[PDB]
Protein backbone atom coordinates (compact mmCIF):
# COMPACT_ATOMS: atom_id res chain seq x y z
CA UNK A 1 0.00 0.00 0.00
CA UNK A 2 3.21 2.72 0.29
CA UNK A 3 4.86 1.50 -2.51
CA UNK A 4 2.63 2.46 -5.63
CA UNK A 5 1.72 5.77 -4.61
CA UNK A 6 5.53 6.47 -3.59
CA UNK A 7 6.01 5.46 -7.31
CA UNK A 8 3.38 7.69 -9.02
CA UNK A 9 5.17 10.43 -6.97
CA UNK A 10 8.22 9.81 -8.67
CA UNK A 11 7.23 9.48 -11.94
CA UNK A 12 5.06 12.97 -11.49
CA UNK A 13 8.08 14.65 -9.83
CA UNK A 14 9.92 13.36 -12.07
CA UNK A 15 8.40 14.49 -15.49
CA UNK A 16 7.73 17.93 -14.20
CA UNK A 17 11.13 18.82 -12.55
CA UNK A 18 12.87 17.20 -15.26
CA UNK A 19 10.86 19.56 -17.86
CA UNK A 20 11.98 22.56 -15.41
CA UNK A 21 15.42 20.84 -15.40
CA UNK A 22 15.98 20.42 -19.51
CA UNK A 23 14.71 24.05 -19.33
CA UNK A 24 17.32 25.32 -16.44
CA UNK A 25 19.94 23.59 -18.29
CA UNK A 26 19.45 26.06 -21.02
CA UNK A 27 19.57 28.99 -19.04
CA UNK A 28 22.46 27.60 -17.40
CA UNK A 29 24.46 26.43 -19.70
CA UNK A 30 24.52 29.95 -21.53
CA UNK A 31 24.19 33.09 -19.38
CA UNK A 32 25.62 35.68 -21.32
CA UNK A 33 22.85 36.50 -24.03
CA UNK A 34 21.39 37.54 -20.72
CA UNK A 35 24.00 40.05 -19.66
CA UNK A 36 25.18 43.61 -20.35
CA UNK A 37 28.14 45.65 -22.44
CA UNK A 38 29.43 48.32 -20.72
CA UNK A 39 28.84 51.07 -23.50
CA UNK A 40 31.53 53.76 -23.20
CA UNK A 41 31.62 57.54 -24.32
CA UNK A 42 34.14 59.35 -25.86
CA UNK A 43 32.93 62.24 -25.44
CA UNK A 44 35.21 65.12 -26.82
CA UNK A 45 37.11 65.84 -23.64
CA UNK A 46 38.78 69.28 -25.63
CA UNK A 47 36.78 72.23 -25.21
CA UNK A 48 40.17 74.07 -25.49
CA UNK A 49 40.62 73.73 -29.21
CA UNK A 50 39.14 72.98 -32.77
CA UNK A 51 40.01 70.50 -35.64
CA UNK A 52 42.36 70.46 -39.16
CA UNK A 53 39.37 69.32 -41.42
CA UNK A 54 37.65 72.12 -44.10
CA UNK A 55 34.33 71.10 -42.20
CA UNK A 56 35.56 72.63 -38.58
CA UNK B 1 46.73 100.48 -35.37
CA UNK B 2 48.85 97.21 -35.60
CA UNK B 3 48.85 97.04 -31.47
CA UNK B 4 45.14 97.19 -31.55
CA UNK B 5 45.17 95.27 -34.64
CA UNK B 6 46.80 92.55 -33.23
CA UNK B 7 45.97 93.09 -29.61
CA UNK B 8 42.20 92.63 -31.26
CA UNK B 9 43.42 89.60 -33.42
CA UNK B 10 44.71 87.94 -29.88
CA UNK B 11 41.88 89.20 -27.53
CA UNK B 12 39.21 88.14 -30.73
CA UNK B 13 41.40 84.47 -31.04
CA UNK B 14 41.28 83.83 -27.40
CA UNK B 15 38.00 84.85 -27.66
CA UNK B 16 37.20 82.29 -30.66
CA UNK B 17 38.83 79.69 -28.37
CA UNK B 18 36.97 80.97 -24.91
CA UNK B 19 33.97 80.80 -27.40
CA UNK B 20 34.47 77.58 -28.59
CA UNK B 21 35.31 76.19 -25.29
CA UNK B 22 32.40 77.72 -24.47
CA UNK B 23 30.43 75.94 -26.88
CA UNK B 24 32.11 72.69 -26.54
CA UNK B 25 31.66 73.13 -22.89
CA UNK B 26 28.38 74.12 -23.26
CA UNK B 27 28.21 71.02 -26.37
CA UNK B 28 29.09 68.88 -22.78
CA UNK B 29 26.76 70.96 -20.49
CA UNK B 30 24.22 69.99 -22.96
CA UNK B 31 25.42 66.42 -23.62
CA UNK B 32 25.79 65.71 -19.67
CA UNK B 33 22.53 67.43 -19.20
CA UNK B 34 21.50 64.97 -21.90
CA UNK B 35 23.40 61.66 -20.31
CA UNK B 36 21.95 62.92 -16.78
CA UNK B 37 18.21 62.95 -17.87
CA UNK B 38 18.78 59.80 -19.59
CA UNK B 39 20.27 58.54 -16.31
CA UNK B 40 17.88 60.33 -14.17
CA UNK B 41 15.24 58.59 -16.30
CA UNK B 42 16.56 55.55 -16.35
CA UNK B 43 16.63 55.96 -12.66
CA UNK B 44 13.54 57.13 -11.95
CA UNK B 45 12.30 54.30 -14.33
CA UNK B 46 14.35 52.07 -12.21
CA UNK B 47 12.69 53.05 -9.19
CA UNK B 48 9.29 53.13 -11.38
CA UNK B 49 10.24 49.48 -12.02
CA UNK B 50 11.55 48.99 -8.34
CA UNK B 51 8.35 50.47 -6.90
CA UNK B 52 6.61 48.10 -9.54
CA UNK B 53 9.07 45.44 -8.64
CA UNK B 54 8.53 45.58 -5.10
CA UNK B 55 4.82 45.86 -5.52
CA UNK B 56 4.62 42.91 -7.94
CA UNK B 57 6.75 41.61 -5.36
Amino acid sequence: MQALLGARAKESLDLRAHLKQVKKEDTEKENREVGDWRKNIDALSGMEGRKKKFES
Amino acid sequence: LDKYSEALKDAQEKLELAEKKATDAEADVASLNRRIQLVEEELDRAQERLATALQKL
